[PDB]
């Protein structure tokens, strides 16, 4: 409005809000659709759900490849949003029991899920990079606020999705049976609206063209660099001062520098999948911990499941608080948070949150009697301090990661680094699946283990981040 | 494997509690379901309980209100029928399906592989 902020980001944040609303509304009812409409096995339903989630996490690589290597962005966003809408149409069409049965439903649902995953993986990184591209490189301070607002929009969409989804599938009869078509069609309409609002701002955007087949050039440059050193029976100057310097007979310096920055950022990001896996193991164990503690709260009775909604709400509170107060207060003094100290502090906060969870579990275990009621039975409170610490860690880490990925990426591959950021989440989610089956430790001894692991990862990332060479 | 059943006559509006004990491999491995076969009719679906009992399903009719529960220790499964009527005076079967990946409906006869002998609950 006033200055320093383009009007375009309005139809970026709004589009992201609508897209997250639709995605979460659909994913909430996906499992019930599998179990009570398709009548699938529990194993089959869970496996298909996890496969869909993994494909959603892994498709942004393909999306970013398309965007940066060809077609630019705002054209991959538009086309992948069209694919997303087609997938939603197929999915909602497979929930209609009138046409076909048990074969058309399955095929249509699976095809729609595949298309939805393709769309999400390619609307995720491209949208963030495109929104960040609206600011001049000099306006590096408004970009951080834009990214904070972007994360706020994502979390708000998730929260309204949680608050609105149960109404759609509450005692509604599509055709004599439970109405899943509405549950899958409302997200489709939301995605259509998101695409419409994003396209409405076409004439205001700052569409930059791609810099050529950047992915192919990067792959070829790395291949030549690696293959040049193979001087088994010779060698005087294979490569010195770097492993890319003597990949210089081709691939001019402006490309070697870009691939250098990409490799540096990837090496920095190497350990983030472990952090994601460790931090993800809190939405399931903390529910079990809540199940063992009183939840009357005097005024309103709180169920253990309902406590999960406290994360997005605390994120919504913290993002403005961190952006407008805490960071400003820190900047008041000479203390300098370099966007890499923020991530380390977030890791430390997550470790502290898990240590507090272990302490609360230890307090829970120490219960002795005086329907008998244990005197040392904690209320659902005492879970706030760990929800506060873990939420602050997510705000400091996730919001800073989006800005760091964009700020440290070459202009030719801005959205590739955003796929690298999401790639860590995809790998971390894979680690969770592999580790989920292995569970034979006490809750208190498991939390203390996660706290120690989160500390080891923080030290590894902190040391590597200390030697990181910023892009310039 | 080697599923069994137990039940008998019930009052016009009474209730019944049918058993199903597996005398083979571990009970936590198999998905279980209940079927009924009224005289001169086709085998119908009654209720289904998944391995670990997390997921439960009942037929649209579910005359009165059924409730299927299972414990994986001792391998026993219970069906609680509440508001039985003169109808549904059928022979109730127990079906077990070993866990695997399939696209066949869990509420169909084809999903299950081993059927025990059926009781003769009558009204
Ligand atoms: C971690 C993390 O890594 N990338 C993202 C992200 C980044 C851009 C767009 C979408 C997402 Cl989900 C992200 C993230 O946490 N995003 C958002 C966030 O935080 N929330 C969404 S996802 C969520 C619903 C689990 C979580 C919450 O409400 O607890």
């Amino acid at each position: 409005f006033g200055s320093s902020y383009p009007v375009s980001i309005a139809f970026i944040v709004v589009n992201e809000f609508c897209e997250r609303f639709s995605y979460y509304g659909m994913k909430a009812v996906l499992t019930l659709y599998f179990l009570y409409f398709l009548h699938w096995n529990e194993d089959t339903s869970t496996s298909v759900y996890h496969a869909f989630s993994s494909l959603c996490y892994f498709t942004p690589i393909l999306g970013a490849a398309i965007a940066d290597s060809w077609l630019g962005k705002f054209k991959t966003i538009i086309y992948l949003s069209l694919v997303y809408v087609l997938g939603h149409v197929f999915k909602s069409l497979g929930a209609i029991p009138i046409l076909g049965g048990k074969m058309l439903h399955t095929i249509l649902s699976l095809v729609g899920l595949s298309l939805i995953a393709l769309g999400t993986g390619g609307i995720k990184p491209c949208v963030a990079a495109f929104g960040g591209d609206q600011f001049e490189e000099e306006h590096a301070e408004a970009r951080t606020r834009y990214f904070s607002v972007f994360y706020l929009a994502i979390n708000a969409g998730s929260l309204i999705s949680t608050f609105i989804t149960p109404m759609l599938r509450g005692d509604v009869k599509c055709f004599g049976q439970d109405c899943y078509a509405l549950a899958f069609g409302v997200p489709g309409l939301l995605m259509v609206l998101a695409l419409v609002v994003f396209a409405m701002g076409s004439k205001m955007y700052r569409k930059p063209p791609p810099e050529g087949n950047i992915v192919a050039q990067v792959i070829k440059c790395i291949w030549f660099a690696l293959c040049n050193r193979f001087r088994n029976r010779s060698g005087d100057l294979p490569k010195r001062q770097h492993w890319l310097d003597w990949a210089a007979e081709k691939y001019p310096k402006h490309l070697i520098a870009d691939v250098k920055a990409l490799t540096r950022v990837l090496f920095l990001y190497i350990p983030l999948p472990m952090f994601w896996a460790l931090l993800d193991q809190q939405g399931s164990r903390w529910t079990l911990q809540a199940n063992k503690m009183n939840g009357d709260l005097g005024f309103f009775v709180l169920q253990p499941d309902q406590m999960q909604v406290l994360n997005p709400f605390l994120v919504l509170i913290f993002i403005p608080l961190f952006d407008l107060v805490i960071y400003r207060l820190i900047s008041k003094c000479r203390i300098n948070f370099s966007s890499l100290r923020k991530m380390a502090v977030g890791m430390i906060l997550a470790c502290l949150a898990f240590a507090v969870a272990a302490l609360v579990e230890t307090k829970i275990n120490g219960m002795i009697h005086p329907e008998d009621i244990p005197v040392n039975k904690l209320s659902i409170a005492w879970q706030l301090p760990q929800y506060v610490l873990v939420t602050a860690a997510e705000v400091m880490f996730s919001v800073t990661g989006l800005e760091f990925s964009y700020s440290q990426a070459p202009s030719s591959m801005k959205s590739v680094l955003q796929a690298a950021w999401l790639l860590t989440v995809a790998v971390g989610n894979i680690i969770v699946l592999v580790v989920a089956q292995f569970s034979g430790l006490a809750q208190w001894a498991e939390f203390v283990l996660f706290s120690c692991l989160l500390l080891v990862v923080c030290l590894i990332f902190s040391v590597m981040a200390y030697y990181y060479v910023p892009l310039k | 494997q080697l599923v069994e059943s137990g039940g008998g006559l019930v009052q016009p509006g009474g209730s019944l509690r049918l058993l199903c004990v597996a005398s083979g491999r571990p009970f936590n491995d198999y998905d279980m379901g209940w079927f009924r076969q009224a005289p001169g009719k086709e085998r119908e679906f009654v209720a289904s309980i998944s391995w670990s009992g997390r997921v439960t399903d009942y037929s649209d009719s579910m005359k009165g209100r059924c409730t299927v529960s299972r414990d994986n220790a001792k391998g026993t499964m219970f069906l609680q029928m509440s508001n039985l009527v003169p109808r549904d005076t059928a022979v109730y079967y127990c079906a077990a399906a070993r866990r695997r990946w399939t696209f066949k409906a869990t509420n169909t006869e084809e999903f299950y592989e081993t059927w025990g002998q059926g009781t003769q609950v009558t009204v």
